[PDB]
RNA sequence: UAGGAGGGCGCGGCGGCCGAUGCAAAACCCGGGGCGCGAGCCCGGGCGGAGCGGCCGUCGGUGCAGAUCUUGGUGGUAGUAGCAAAUAUUCAAAUGAGAACUUUGAAGGCCGAAGAGGAGAAAGGUUCCAUGUGAACGGCACUUGCACAUGGGUAAGCCGA
RNA sequence: GGUGAACAGCCUCUGGCCAAUGGAACAAUGUAGGCAAGGGAAGUCGGCAAAACGGAUCCGUAACUUCGGGAAAAGGAUUG
RNA sequence: CGACUCUCGGCAACGGAUAUCUCGGCUCUCGCAUCGAUGAAGAACGUAGCGAAAUGCGAUACCUGGUGUGAAUUGCAGAA
């Protein structure tokens, strides 16, 4: 719930569904799928990933 | 050239056992440069990697033995 | 000098008494040793068909006479030890059998 | 095991981050004595025992 | 037998990680830590082992609070 | 860095060293003791002809148990010798390295010969082995330091 | 012999006295020359590169060949005993400085399905996967790995808790 | 899958392997496994070890007995 | 003559004694009295541009603020 809320306030998008897992090294990793209104390419280049 | 990454990824794709994948000896260069399941599938469709046929276990003597028991 | 000759390897007398789990490997050792004596080259390469022929009848029975052809040829490899080697392969046998077949020399 | 408590996963994370040979550069810090990492652990030799 | 035949059946845990002391000494069935006595209110400590008294006395930890008490004593517990 | 025995003449000599060599000290002692005072070229030929199992290196001091052979009747009449391959190969690597150093100085390689060959134990490397009744024992190698000096022959 | 007493040699300090010391102190080595019946002492040679003695008084954790003595190291033993159950390996090729041990292909055999097959509970903890690798390890060997280094990987409203 | 009463053993297919350090030789003594003329326990403390019997169909099955057993008793015959 | 065994002498190894040290220990003496429900000792997890440990610190995380001093930190790189 907090992950979707923050992904909305930052980056001004929404998540249609988030998956989470705690990676073995220790931190948590979250897969935030965007509702297909927004484009992940566009966000990845708005923050610089790819 | 070690192809232990390609006997696996091929028994998985060809859905056989590692003893049924056949990798042509002549083109180990291209087989080795093939580095993914996607590339294994293009090699399978291009004919370099083959499913060997199943070893024959014919029941013909069994059938003849029964057809001589009736 | 490059040369191809057809020999008959009496293998019973060279494998007699050998342990079963070793009669075929000793058959291959005797083929190499026989090519070495016959053509003086230390390097003998056995063709996969000669191997298959010898190994086809198990490990504990091997053909008794194997009509082989040994081809001493030039070692064309720029890096090499010897100036020539011998490549032994299985050889076609006439229908009349090995009756009176000596050592011939192939054209 | 495959069903591990979050406490044990939490502590495996740290016993993972505690396995690296000492950095290459520490070795030149002034008046230095740390030579190799004498607190290595191997999965087959020294069991954590927890 | 005893020995080789019998060390193969070590498969369960008598002790898991205690929460008050962090050691692997929490007897599960008995529900008590064999090192810090837990869940008892007071800590298990005995004078037949001064070594085990020093290994877990005061001073071997962060002293997150009392390390500042001497400094606060100097200047007589002052707030500005 | 400086060896046990300095050459007769230092300007006409080449030297090669190997420290902490992982090869059996006893085998390489007997190799050196077989090779001392041979010519460089006959030493290369002899030592390769040993590596190729054609001619033997007699065992004299550390020889209790070494079985007999005929290939060594020339230099040890009782016929007791072996063919240390790993040691002969290490000594060949040092012989080639000293022949190279002698070429770099500028001596007649064909006139070189083994002036001074020494084998000398090094720090034993350790590994543990397992014995009946759960008793573990040392399993330790005896590596050697091998030094040699090739000096040009003089009339 | 047990045992006793006297006079001495030696070690480490303390209070004094006499000095040596980068023209080489301490320590240690010698087929070096001596002195003493003896503990020991003096000098030479060498390595060594910074501190050291001798005398009187005084003190003490002071003298080693033993204790199935403690710790550490090193021998002979000894290149010796030995690496032997689970049927089995062989031939071309390729890579590599190097091939019995890596990889491919052809062959020949074994597990023979209450399996030497496919999955889990426990327990382990990153062993999983890729790229590479000087050592060490893999009780032979290695181009190799469950070894070493750098990265990657574990997604649940429905399986669980 | 086959034989077989059978998840016995023995061979095969799917799947997995050839991982157990290799080369040469056939001496004693060993360890595991065989075979032996005439005799068959004389060996030995003791038939210890090994051999002989072993499936199935048909017949027959004693003393004794708690009348349930003995019993697959014993002794025979057949097998493709 | 030569090999082996014992040995003597020179050098080189093996090994870490001896000598010179010492941000350590031990002993004696002295000064003060200051933990915790306003959450302590201890434990755990995190925390650095490149850190694992030790040393700090707590999502403000090898620190923030004040004050004093008065030009650095430092294995490297970087804003200064
Ligand atoms: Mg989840
Ligand atoms: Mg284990
Ligand atoms: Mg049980
Ligand atoms: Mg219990
Ligand atoms: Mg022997
Ligand atoms: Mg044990
Ligand atoms: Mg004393
Ligand atoms: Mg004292
Ligand atoms: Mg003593
Ligand atoms: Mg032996
Ligand atoms: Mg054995
Ligand atoms: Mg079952
Ligand atoms: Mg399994
Ligand atoms: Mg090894
Ligand atoms: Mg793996
Ligand atoms: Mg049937
Ligand atoms: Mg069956
Ligand atoms: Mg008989
Ligand atoms: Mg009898
Ligand atoms: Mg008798
Ligand atoms: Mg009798
Ligand atoms: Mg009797
Ligand atoms: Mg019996
Ligand atoms: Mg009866």
């Amino acid at each position: 719930k907090k992950i979707k809320a923050a992904v909305k306030k930052m980056y001004d998008i929404q998540a249609k569904k988030v998956n989470t897992l705690i990676r073995p090294d220790g931190k948590k990793k979250a897969y935030v799928k965007l509702t297909p209104d927004y484009d992940a390419l566009d966000v990845a280049n708005k923050i610089g990933i790819i | 050239v070690s192809l232990k990454l390609q006997k696996r990824l091929a028994s998985s794709v060809l859905k056989c056992g590692k003893g049924k994948v056949w990798l042509d000896p002549n083109e180990v260069n291209e087989i080795s440069m093939a580095n993914s399941r996607q590339n294994i599938r293009k090699l399978v469709k291009d004919g370099f990697i083959i499913r060997k046929p199943q070893k024959i276990h014919s029941r013909s003597r069994a059938r003849r033995a029964h057809e001589a028991k009736q | 000098e490059v040369v191809t000759r057809e020999y008959t390897v009496n293998l019973h007398k060279r494998l007699h008494g050998c342990t079963f789990k070793k009669k075929a490997p000793n058959a291959i050792k005797e083929i190499r040793k026989f090519a070495q004596k016959a053509m003086g080259t230390n390097d003998v390469r056995i063709d996969v068909k000669l191997n298959k022929h010898i190994w086809s009848s198990g490990i504990r029975s091997v053909p008794r006479r194997v009509r082989v052809r040994i081809a001493r040829k030039r070692n064309d490899e720029e890096d090499a030890k010897e100036e020539l080697y011998s490549l032994v392969t299985v050889a076609e046998v006439p229908q009349e059998g090995l009756k009176g077949l000596g050592t011939k020399v192939v054209e | 095991p495959s069903h591990k408590t979050f406490r044990i996963k939490q502590k495996l994370a740290k016993k993972q981050r505690q396995n690296r040979p000492i950095p290459y550069w520490i070795r030149m810090r002034t008046d230095n004595t740390i030579r190799y990492n004498a607190k290595r652990r191997h999965w087959r030799r020294t069991k954590l025992g927890f | 037998t005893k020995g080789t035949g019998s060390f193969g059946k070590r498969r369960n845990k008598t002790h898991t990680l205690c929460i008050r002391c962090g050691r692997r000494s929490f007897h599960l069935q008995k529900s008590t830590c064999s090192s810090c006595g837990y869940p008892a209110a007071r800590i298990r400590k005995y004078n037949w082992s001064v070594k085990a008294i020093r290994r877990k006395t005061t001073g071997t930890g962060r002293m997150r609070y009392m390390r500042h008490v001497p400094r606060r004593f100097k200047s007589n517990f002052r707030e500005g | 860095v400086k060896y046990s025995t300095d050459p007769a003449n230092p300007t006409k000599s080449a030297k090669a060293m190997g420290r902490d060599l992982r090869v059996h000290f006893k085998n390489t002692r007997e190799t050196a003791f077989a090779l001392r005072k041979m010519s460089l070229n006959k030493a290369k030929r002899y030592l390769e002809d040993v590596l190729a199992h054609k001619q033997a290196i007699p065992f004299r001091r550390y020889c209790r148990g070494v079985g007999r052979t005929a290939q060594v009747k020339n230099r040890q009449p009782n016929g007791q010798g072996r063919w240390p391959a790993k040691s002969a190969k290490f000594v060949l690597d040092l012989l080639k390295n000293a022949e190279s150093n002698a070429e770099v100085k500028g001596l007649d390689v064909d006139a070189l010969y083994i002036s001074h060959i020494q084998v000398n134990q090094a720090q034993k490397q350790r590994r543990r082995t397992y014995r009946a009744h759960g008793r573990i024992n040392p399993y330790m190698s005896n590596p050697c330091h091998i030094e040699l000096i090739l000096s040009e022959k003089e009339e």
